[PDB]
């Protein structure tokens, strides 16, 4: 399926969302690598100021580039449905604030990757933790937990993230992700495994406007 | 129709029971093995 | 706009009843066809 | 109550054993009936001989 | 009721010994039809 | 008033039984399953049907896991009660005031969903058949009745051909006025009773035209079209455009005394087959298979239809024997 | 070496055929499919043994969409070509230097995949069988070689019992040292040859223990167990051995062959091949997995025909003169 | 090449007319076996 | 070239016609040969009667 | 093995065609219909 | 570090060859057991 796409594929992201009547649109041009499990992504904001911070935007903004050894090739789902299209729906429950409810479809339109993301954030308070802009420009390594549900033969993700607040606290938030493939071809149901991922956040000094540069290394272990 | 979640099946079973010359019991009436 | 659609469906029901009465008397029309030619 | 749930799990076990015995038995019954048909064909041939 | 990998190997061993007793029995010969 | 009885006209069939020779007798639409479908049935009496029916199925979304159906017919009243798994009870009571007049009420409780009911009165005459049914009836606070009401009338305008119509009224939301649609039905029956034609211009433009032909005593064959019309918007959209979806199916049915074959070819590359081989007089194995060539997929389901009795004489009568043990003529 | 010929030891079977009585005659590991399976095979000769086969299948991830096959065997050289859909070609080739020594090769070229190769030297003696094979051999740049190489020695300690070991050396990348695992094989055969036992303590601890019993002249039944010892982490690791118990029965008749398996996971399966014609046999296999409550049913036909007149009469059970045979 | 709603109803009408000519012919009587 | 793509669509159409005729004909041949077996069994029963 | 992606099957086909008493043509060899 | 694992697999192969030689002489050993008792 996607075994010929082991090299660098250009990644276009389309993010449209509204948080308490605020319009924002972040787009970016970048690439990811599968043979070495890395990603070179440079995301450039078109709207200008970001109402929501970049740690709450990264997990939504392409896990098909995992460096895979020869012993876990049978337990991979994301190279079976990616050409047909891979639609994911997430429920990210922030503590003492609102929730992230997003619709994202990761499918190959044309030759480049087009990620149509439609996000909805409800029941949010502006004087809380996320919308007060107390999040620093850093990320923590997160072990994504993947379990397979045979009711709709898909992938459900139940894992938690650690967001670093500037004043000295931490944010406990859990992900409830439902993944639905489009096509009805060869589907693979894996076992319980985890992606040992890490991320580096830096900034480009040769850019003028508000821009986000992300470096992501994805490795897999467990089975 | 609170009876009707369990009720139409023994009514048609009683209608089948009333027009049968063998007149069997409910163990013969429900179980799918053939028995005379 | 609801009352115009309601009288449109009432005219549809009247045309259905008129064509039902037409299909009822049609045997006599085909007997009149068989009387001629 | 608990008797209803015991009836439900007994009905599930009875369905499980019924469809397992049906799936195992009915091709085996088809093979056994074909063997009875071939044995009856051989026996009618022997009755034609005698 | 405590579940362990030792419970799994005890269940597999009990199933194997129970299958061996089920398969060397004359009830298994009664399960074989003669025709 | 004079020559309506002088023709001695033939009563046509019901509007539900208009394509019964094509869609039900020949085609595979009502007879297809996926996975194992055991259907254990035992009939206690012969004059009263009293057919108890256990159904076990797996792998089919339509078929229930367990279905217990008790069917009682005393030749003037017909009752069928089917308790599905999840406590869903579906009972139909068809009472006949006459052989012409039969009124059928169907109830289905779904245990977590709204109860679906259908009330129908069916009348037949010397020359015409009128069927009036309502699907999900309710009475509103106003004079109008919320639900779907379908009333259909078919009359033999000639001995060979019957013409008819069908009015559908839909009152689903209640506050809006309902939508009415008139369908036109046509049934040409041959004088040798060889081939019949059933055309149906539906309410939504679905021009369903079917032909049934009985080539010999053991094999029939039919072909239907669908031609469902509807305006589908193209890629808020800019506008709408009429794109009629059409599909033509052609099937055959081989009715032998030991096996029943039904085989269809479709316009979508959907080749289907269905063999019910009565390998015993009691037990009859069925296999149905479908190869969908457009998506390169398949769906194959096997099963059995077990048939027994609850008394001695019907047990021997299923095997072709008398109660004394003598085989029948 | 004096009393070894004086014991008159029976030559045991090969290590691949250690569980042939259980896992191939009775069970359903290699007799199962999903969806339609048409197997149109025609023979051409029986002592030169030339078969040409076709395989039409859908609904199975294990079976190809179409697989043409050609099998030629003259009882000293065996060969089999198998071209699948999208030109995936498999080639098996055995040669017998003796009837005891056989050198087999296997090639798998799949037009985009790397080529899979298997080389096998097999030898049988009066008391022992040695089967040495390599899966995917490659000539490394150093003095070693990369791939999988197993060797397997099985000697009959008694006439009833045979004991052996299988050594697996795996060198995947070459730079890492190859893993070596020793598997101990046990085969106790009865003196009336009615029930056999085949135990196998694997390299990964997979205690494959099987027992085969022939109750009558038409029905066999066999039961196997598998205890895969593996470490699964839950921060920390934990050894979690997965156990699976299968128990099946094969009813072999002249008209029909039936195999029925119960599993410890509730994976109930059944396979019936009924020969409606002597040429044509319809096969059905069904499987209800009660643990996930899902089923898989696949039907199919195996059609056997001939390419000459006397084999066409011979497959129908008749002579070339028109009389039936004895 | 035209891909039309008229193309779909012409294809369905051609399949219906060809099936009627397939089904009223004595070639269908040749397709029906006598035994 | 175009000859390889014509061979590809001819092979797919030949597979489609082959498995369509096989699925449509093999249970039909099962029913037909069951009728032939029953008709010849009735013929041997009539030869027993005559 | 550049020829062997198309060539193992005609080699075993020639090996089978050399050892048959009928010695048929390639149309009879490839097609699964019975023909002497 | 890899040399200790490689010599552990080499010692596993050597003890496998020694127990294969033991299994070659084992029928003769059984003969010595059956000569006794």
């Amino acid at each position: 399926g996607e075994e010929l796409f082991t090299g660098v594929v250009p990644i276009l992201v389309e993010l449209d969302g509204d948080v308490n009547g605020h319009k924002f649109s972040v787009r970016g041009e970048g690439e990811g690598d599968a043979t070495n499990g890395k990603l070179t992504l440079k995301f450039i904001c078109t709207t200008g100021k970001l109402p929501v911070p970049w740690p709450t935007l990264v997990t939504t903004f392409v896990q098909c580039f995992s460096r895979y050894p020869d012993h876990m090739k049978r337990h991979d789902f994301f190279k079976s449905a990616m050409p047909e299209g891979y639609v994911q729906e997430r429920t990210i429950s922030f503590k003492d604030d609102g929730t992230y409810k997003t619709r994202a479809e990761v499918k190959f339109e044309g030759d480049t990757l087009v990620n149509r993301i439609e996000l909805k954030g409800i029941d949010f308070k502006e004087d809380g933790n996320i919308l007060g802009h107390k999040l620093e420009y850093n990320f923590n390594s997160h072990n994504v937990y993947i379990t397979a549900d045979k009711q709709k033969n898909g992938i459900k993700a139940n894992f938690k993230i650690r967001h670093n607040v500037e004043d000295g606290s931490v944010q406990l938030a859990d992900h409830y992700q439902q993944n639905t493939p489009i096509g009805d071809g060869p589907v693979l149901l894996p076992d319980n495994h985890y992606l040992s991922t890490q991320s580096v956040l830096s900034k480009d000094p040769n850019e003028k406007r508000d821009h986000m540069v992300l470096l992501e290394f994805v490795t897999a272990a467990g089975i | 129709h609170n009876v009707a979640h369990y009720g139409w099946i023994p009514f048609v079973l009683y209608l089948g029971w009333a027009h049968t010359s063998n007149r069997p019991n409910f163990l013969n009436l429900l179980s799918p093995l053939p028995s005379v | 706009e609801k009352r115009a659609h309601q009288e449109q469906t009432e005219k549809t029901l009247k045309q259905a009843a008129y064509v039902a009465a037409f299909l009822w008397v049609s045997p006599m029309i085909w007997h009149l066809v068989k009387k001629q030619w | 109550s608990f008797v209803r749930n015991a009836f439900t799990k007994s009905g599930n076990l009875a369905w499980t054993l019924t469809t397992t015995a049906l799936l195992l038995g009915v091709p085996l019954s088809l093979s056994i009936l074909a063997e009875q048909q071939l044995i009856e064909m051989e026996k009618t041939f022997d009755l034609q001989s005698d | 009721f405590k579940e362990s990998p030792l419970y799994t190997i005890a269940l597999n061993g009990a199933f194997f010994v129970a299958g061996v007793a089920f398969i060397q029995s004359p009830l298994m010969d009664m399960l074989a039809p003669q025709l | 008033h004079s020559h309506r009885q002088s023709l001695e006209l033939v009563n046509p069939g019901t509007v539900e039984n208009l394509n019964k020779e094509v869609s039900r007798d020949v085609f595979l639409s009502q007879y297809f399953f996926t996975g194992l479908r055991a259907d254990l049935n035992k009939a206690f009496s012969m004059n009263p049907a009293f057919q108890t029916s256990h159904t076990f199925s797996i792998g089919s979304q339509a078929l229930p896991k367990y279905a217990f159906s008790a069917l009682f017919a005393n030749d003037n009243l017909f009752a069928q009660g089917n308790i599905d798994n999840d406590l869903s009870v579906s009972g139909r009571l068809n009472y006949g005031w006459d052989k012409k007049n039969i009124s059928k009420v169907n109830l289905q409780i779904s245990d977590g969903q709204p109860t679906m009911c259908q009330l129908e009165q069916d009348y037949q005459a010397s020359d015409f058949s009128v069927n009036v049914k309502t699907l999900n009836p309710s009475f509103s606070e106003k004079g109008e009745f919320t639900g779907v009401a379908v009333a259909s009338f078919l009359q033999s305008v000639t001995p060979q051909l019957a013409l008819g119509l069908e009015t559908l009224y839909s009152r689903t939301d209640g506050s809006a006025p309902g939508d009415a649609g008139v369908s036109y039905l046509t049934r040409y029956v041959s004088k040798k009773q060889d081939w019949i034609f059933s055309g149906q211009l539906q309410a939504n433009g679905a021009l369903i035209a079917s032909l049934w032909r009985k080539v010999a005593q053991n094999v029939e064959a039919g072909i239907e079209t669908t031609l469902q019309a509807g305006m589908v918007p193209i890629t808020t959209p800019i506008g709408i455009q009429p794109t009629v979806e059409g599909s033509t199916t052609i099937g055959a049915k081989y009715e032998y005394r030991q096996s029943v074959y039904r085989g269809t070819l479709d316009s979508n590359g959907k080749v289907a087959c269905f063999l019910e081989r009565k390998v015993l007089p009691t037990l009859s194995v069925l296999f149905c298979g479908e190869i969908d060539h457009f998506k390169n997929d398949t769906k194959i389901g096997c099963g059995l239809q077990f048939e027994t009795a609850g008394n001695q004489e019907l047990l021997m009568l299923q095997q072709g024997l008398d109660a004394d043990g003598n085989p029948l003529q």
